């Protein structure tokens, strides 16, 4: 199957694959807030173009697109866009999340007139919409190609409001599941401070876990990750139902994703607070949602002062970046993803194949130290070769632009340059 | 299988432009990524840019931005490369080639020569080379090529036309020599027929 | 930016093994591809992804890449292997293809043949045009050195019988062609001379 | 006889045989809702061709066809259509089921203007029709070749509505039986929650079996599998009679099939809820219908998170795929079929020959991660050689493909001599 | 007892098209599955597509895309392969072949050599090779293009002692070949010998008496 | 797209056993069929279903298939078994036939054979056409390598000559041809022309004269 030994050598040779897609840089335009999803030989992609500042510039265009991932005969995956939609008020669309089912990608987004709902939570009126796009659109054949739906029925249980929160979800049967987050008033949050793991942490106080379940210690809301379920069999009015994540290894609600690998679902949750080691695992149950988190000791993420990479003591912290990983071998629990090789700055993307306690092999994605942020990795088989596609949000030196780049990385089946007659003997 | 057929050779003055074509047959035109690569004399290959017609937005290295324009026409399944402000140092063979594996090229076009010169088109002067073998000196023409036949094709044995030479004036010269029996000088007429189709000049010289 | 370094020339005899190199800083981390180009022809892919062979390419072409050196090794070299061999990578930093300088491979498939020199004086008709050109025609020989300085000499070509031919001309004034009483061209191949007197 | 020892995959080498049939696959077209039946050297086949999406495309054509299965001289079974019929308005034809009798295949279908009756059950008005097709048609023969009948008398007992529900049925004498399902109002369905096996199932509740007898816990109907009986001796306008399946190992009504093997009837019911292990067995009685289900521990079906492959704890779920198997040896109870080798996705079709508790030999029909859905397997003798034909929905779009697999009569000559002695 | 017989060799300009036929005899034409396979000089066998007349919908590999069109005529018990947009690399022998066991090919047609070229066809000139135990006489089949040519003697009656030599390619781009027969010197006076030359690409047949 | 890999060539001595291999990922799970093609004619099925022989095929031909390599083994190899051998599978994933690249079977070390040379002058008809051809036919030699040189009177003739590669005859010996093209004036201007054929250090010669 795959190379399962640690290898210091050069068995990973990533390739750039965005040149076939309409991601076209222009001086003075920043390309931000990207999403990538890959399922069943199709993909979904989104970004926001801003004129000027990536955070304060003029929203120019929100791209929401779908397409095909093809083997054109050269035994590599190539990406071609088939269907693009742009909303007329791009500044109001936030936190899109894409899930594939049969003919379509369904993309669930938040609609907001007060900016990012995470930063303006009390002032955001809950408003969700869905854009449905055919992956292979057809002439005449109305309503099929593109369909916009405002969601009117949301079942949110005890949460004051809910929102998609992560790049991509899964289908099971005819039910869609999007990574999501629920906003619960801090006063209603039940948490026992004695369970906060401070045992061998000299400067951590028992209140630290509960305080860092919102974006600051005095936030009106705490954030809880979960799923938004959309059963397509029901028909008629769309009903989204929120499913909260169980409280084993609970961290602040954060961008997440759920995906199928080798026939079962898997979950990644970004580490946006004091528990900085990577959070991913097989999903035990989807509803209620419970994840069997790996005890991973080698993959972390960069932070800032209080919660830097490899920090494990509870602190009051809202820091980190989304850098997911994709399970490629369940028997040996081996995963592939891009991590940022830096302690307190978002820098230096490295593609790595790793187990719980050891990185097997890895390659830097840039030739010198480079600012990079969110990374999203999805893997699949081409015939019987494991390929991964990784989106990397990056500062691009060539044209002096912030933009997503897409790499394709073939996972080696053989560990070694040669067979090695010493170890095997005659 | 994809195959790539380019347009023919071109001779251009400095400061003009030239538009080279690359006809793509087979494959799927919108999804082929056609690159351009030039080969200057005594120098390696140099990447110039590419286009994928489904995107229809070319890209170039910073060297060639502003001087190279690449476009695609799905109605003719042709990719074009236009190089403006031509210089002497743009003299080269230009290839198109199809991207494979996100990394290599296969196949290539047959290449298009682009010669850039200040010279004006000029028919040659033909001077007989008297024996003491005999030949014809085809002197001071531009551009290549000339064709030399003897007795209007009736003598194809013993004739060697040497490749031309390019002098500092920018004009070419070449020679065509025929070895004949020492006795044949008396009763056989030897005529070299020179044709310079670029200048539409034909010369017939009895030697 | 990124640079590939190739040796300009290598010579091997038929049946032997030719090894072409392509150097680059940590080239072993990139995928290296190889093309064969014969004079007047389009390049042909002979090795891709360091070590893989396209359909139709014989098993004698082999490729390796490690460290700072990639190699194309041709086993049991035929005469038909004579060509320029270029290595190539894609530089992810600049997002551009990079090519090596190319390595000219020569197969010594024939015995050493020495030239045949033919020197022609300026024609009478040419002198009446106030010009003089002495023509120095070298045939049936792989390269030579011509010696006569308003000189124009060609690069050697290959004939219909796989031999070398070349020319060299001498532009002189008619008063200069008449000034002296002898002119000669020596051709040096591994010399041979001719003379014409006004 | 057949190889009865565990053996490597290379003993089975399936071949594609649908190239002789008008399963005309092309881009922009999807061929969906298939059935296959094989009987006495003939076969029935059906599909729905749509232009565009398998799901949302314009219905172009529903074919219902019959033909013969023959050895052309190369010692393999080849399928050729002999007689094809296309109903008007193909979007209205659902859940066809085909049964062979003497000169004909009889195909029973539901007529619907509200989509799939299963997911629109309180809106579907029961309406059924039958097309009879001669397998060896003859010129100028009246209605011998093709004969259409719309049913208008159905005896359904306490059920509100009944419907064909499975690819093929059986004859017994001159009475035909089609796999079927009855819609019973949930308020009229009685089930003792003590019959729900929740021991060693911490998360299961005793109510779960009764709630999962409909497609959701509050559904208006529960669904009960059974047969629709069509007795040719009564004559005239057909009266169909619904026969409900007995309540031993009762699971939600689901697509099923009944077939003859080695002289006796066998039943398969798809596992569409929490009991995910394969349900098949010899038929004890046809009316009342009672199946002696195998206690099979090795073949299951992919599900979703609540009822994944190999689950045996009661849950409220409607999940699963139809992947049948065909008994090929009653003495040792060996069957052959295609299962989906995946836990919570419909992927990786594998042709397998299996006993209750052991897969003897098996082979993947495609690559790892190939999407695949419904599978329908029928086996028969061609001269003295056992062959199986499997229709597999398989995945540029999912399409029915037909595979043919020769079943080995022995494992190897040395194994045969070792075990048999003499 | 099925037999597959193909049409004769052809030459075509690049950019044009060619249509090869395979005449099926001795089986149930509707149920035979006829495949096409080609073989270029110095290369192996390449599958091109198939058709079954009762289904009458061909399948092709994606290497050929829109270039290949395969049809069937129950009128004639004939399957046709047409290849559009001809390129120099399409020069090959084209074979039809009958699908068996849903997996292999038996039997095969005799093959059709299709040459694509800029030069149009040219039939041969035929000159007698007059003779002198045994004597040797023959026929010179000169300056034809392209391959192939067939030579028979006395319309096929004589095949003992007949050596037909493979062709030479010459400067012109034209071929020449010779066919000779070794024969008792005694019968030279009374036995007649005629070479029958056939060049399908140019649609030329020649009979020449040699003496 | 499945890929089969065969060696380009295999050579044996007469009477030996020849082994042609055909490699592929788990090829032993596929049915493997073998075709024998000679340079002129259509392929002939020699093995099907890994290891079965069609009617009329010698038992000397037998195949096997297991693991990652299938093989055709030819016992008591005959010089008439010289051919290109192609393995073939049907790839169920793409639903198309796949052929190996083919393995050319050369039977090395056959009995030596000296060439028979026959030379013909230009015919009267050809001379009337204003052309002249000398035809030198070389037959029945082994090995298949000859060098031919033309002599006019004494001098060698390098122009106008065109010579074939040797090709095997049906009797497993080789044949070749060489054509000297002259003008009718050249043919009459010399006293004699000669075709000289050297094979394995010996020389056969024929001469014609106008
Ligand atoms: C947050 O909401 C308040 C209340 O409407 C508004 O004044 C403020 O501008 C919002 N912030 C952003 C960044 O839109
Ligand atoms: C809180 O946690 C502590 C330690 O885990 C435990 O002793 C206590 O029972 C828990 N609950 C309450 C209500 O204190
Ligand atoms: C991680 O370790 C804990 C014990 O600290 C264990 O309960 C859990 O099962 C482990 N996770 C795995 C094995 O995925
Ligand atoms: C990052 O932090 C780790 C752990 O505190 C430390 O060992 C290392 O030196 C730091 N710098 C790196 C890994 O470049
Ligand atoms: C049920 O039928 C109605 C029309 O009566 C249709 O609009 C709806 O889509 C159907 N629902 C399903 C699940 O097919
Ligand atoms: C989706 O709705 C259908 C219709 O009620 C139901 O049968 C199915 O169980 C539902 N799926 C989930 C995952 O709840
Ligand atoms: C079919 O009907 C006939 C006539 O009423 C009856 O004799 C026979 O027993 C019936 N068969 C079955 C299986 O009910
Ligand atoms: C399966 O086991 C049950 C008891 O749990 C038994 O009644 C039934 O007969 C068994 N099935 C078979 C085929 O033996
Ligand atoms: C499928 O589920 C079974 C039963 O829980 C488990 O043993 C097996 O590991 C699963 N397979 C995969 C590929 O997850």
């Amino acid at each position: 199957q795959i190379c399962l030994q640690k290898t210091t050598s050069t068995i990973l040779k990533p390739r750039l694959i965005s040149y076939t897609l309409p991601i076209n840089t222009r001086e003075g335009v920043c390309i931000t807030d990207p999403l990538l999803a890959v399922d069943n030989g199709f993909f979904a992609y989104s970004h926001l173009e801003k004129i000027g500042s990536c955070t304060r510039g003029i929203a120019k265009q929100r791209i929401i697109g779908v397409g095909e991932v093809l083997d054109r005969g050269d035994k590599v995956p190539s990406m071609f866009m088939t269907n693009v939609w742009t909303p007329p008020n791009p500044s109001t669309i936030h936190h899109c999340s894409s899930t594939y089912h049969e003919d379509f990608y369904y993309t669930l987004c938040a609609v907001s007139h007060v900016g990012d709902p995470i930063l303006n939570s009390t002032s955001w009126t809950e408003s969700l919409s869905l854009i449905r796009l055919a992956v292979r659109p057809k002439s005449d054949s109305g309503d099929y190609n593109q369909k916009y739906i405002a969601i009117t029925k949301v079942e949110r249980g005890k949460y004051d409001k809910v929102m998609p929160y992560g790049p991509s979800g899964i289908k099971q049967g005819d039910t869609l599941y999007f990574p999501a987050v629920g906003f619960l008033p801090r006063t209603e949050f039940q948490y026992n401070d004695s369970n906060c793991p401070i045992i061998h942490c000299k400067y951590s106080k028992a209140e630290n876990c509960r305080l860092s379940m919102g974006v600051n210690s005095k936030s009106h809301y705490i954030l809880r990750s979960g799923l938004l379920k959309y059963n397509l069999s029901l028909g008629g009015d769309i009903i989204l139902q929120f499913i909260e994540i169980a409280d084993n290894r609970l961290t602040i609600g954060s961008p997440s994703k759920i995906y199928n690998s080798l026939g079962q679902p898997v979950f990644y949750q970004a580490s946006y607070s004091w528990d900085t080691m990577i959070k991913l695992g097989d999903v035990d149950t989807v509803d209620p949602l419970r994840v069997q988190w790996r005890n991973n000791s080698v993959i972390s993420r960069p932070g800032q002062s209080q919660c830097p990479r490899f920090n494990v003591c509870p602190e009051v912290c809202w820091e980190g970046t989304y850098n997911d990983a994709f399970l490629i071998d369940r028997l040996n629990w081996v995963s592939a993803g891009v991590y940022l090789n830096s302690n307190q700055t978002a820098e230096n993307p490295v593609f790595a194949v790793f187990k719980d306690n050891e990185i097997l092999y890895q390659v830097p994605l840039a030739e010198d130290d480079t600012n990079a942020q969110k990374t999203i990795t999805d893997c699949f088989l081409l015939e019987n070769v494991i390929w991964c596609i990784s989106l990397v949000e990056i500062y691009d030196t060539g044209d002096s632009v912030i933009r997503p780049k897409l790499f394709a990385v073939k996972i080696p089946a053989q560990c070694s340059e040669s067979e090695n007659l010493y170890f095997q003997g005659h | 299988q994809v195959q790539l057929v380019q347009s023919g050779a071109e001779v251009k003055k400095p400061g003009s432009s030239v538009k080279v074509s690359c006809k793509v047959s087979g494959g799927i035109f919108n999804r082929e990524t056609i690159n351009w690569v030039r080969q200057a004399p005594g120098q390696g290959l140099e990447w110039m840019g590419r286009i994928t017609p489904i995107v229809d937005v070319p890209n170039y290295p910073r060297k060639f931005r502003g001087r190279v324009t690449i476009t695609a026409d799905k109605s003719t399944s042709t990719v074009y490369m236009e190089l403006s402000g031509l210089r002497f140092e743009d003299t080269a063979i230009y290839f198109c080639a199809r991207f494979r594996g996100h990394n290599y090229f296969d196949p290539w076009g047959q290449g298009t020569l682009v010669t850039v010169s200040s010279a004006s088109f000029k028919g040659p002067s033909v001077f007989p080379l008297a024996p003491s073998a005999l030949g014809c000196l085809v002197k001071d023409y531009f551009p290549e090529p000339v064709t030399v036949s003897w007795n209007s094709g009736a003598l194809t044995s013993g004739v060697h036309t040497f490749p031309a030479v390019l002098q500092s004036s920018g004009l070419y010269s070449l020679s065509s020599v025929v070895t004949v029996p020492s006795s044949s000088l008396g009763t056989q007429t030897y005529i070299c027929n020179v044709n310079h189709k670029p200048s539409n000049t034909k010369v017939d010289k009895k030697v | 930016s990124y640079v590939l370094t190739q040796p300009p020339s290598v010579s091997v005899a038929p049946g032997q093994t030719a090894r072409i190199t392509c150097g680059g800083n940590n080239i072993g981390g990139k995928s290296v591809h190889w093309y064969q180009q014969k004079p007047g022809q389009a390049p042909v892919l002979v090795v891709y992804d360091d070590r893989d062979r396209p359909s139709g390419i014989p098993e004698r072409f082999s490729g390796s890449n490690s460290g700072d050196t990639a190699s194309l090794t041709i086993s049991r070299v035929d005469a038909g292997d004579e060509a320029d061999y270029f290595c190539q990578v894609w530089d992810n930093a600049s997002d551009e293809a990079v090519f090596g300088g190319g390595t000219k491979l020569t197969v010594l498939g024939q015995p050493k043949a020495n030239p045949t020199v033919t020197l022609f004086p300026p024609s009478s008709e040419e002198l009446q045009a106030n010009k003089a050109t002495l023509v120095c025609l070298i045939s049936d020989f792989g390269a030579v050195t011509v010696a006569w300085a308003g000189v124009e000499t060609t690069k050697p070509s290959k004939q219909s019988n796989n031999k070398y031919a070349a020319s060299s001309y001498l532009s002189l004034t008619p008063e200069q062609w008449k000034s002296h009483r002898s002119y000669s061209c020596q051709v040096t191949h591994e010399t041979v001379e001719k003379t014409v007197a006004p």
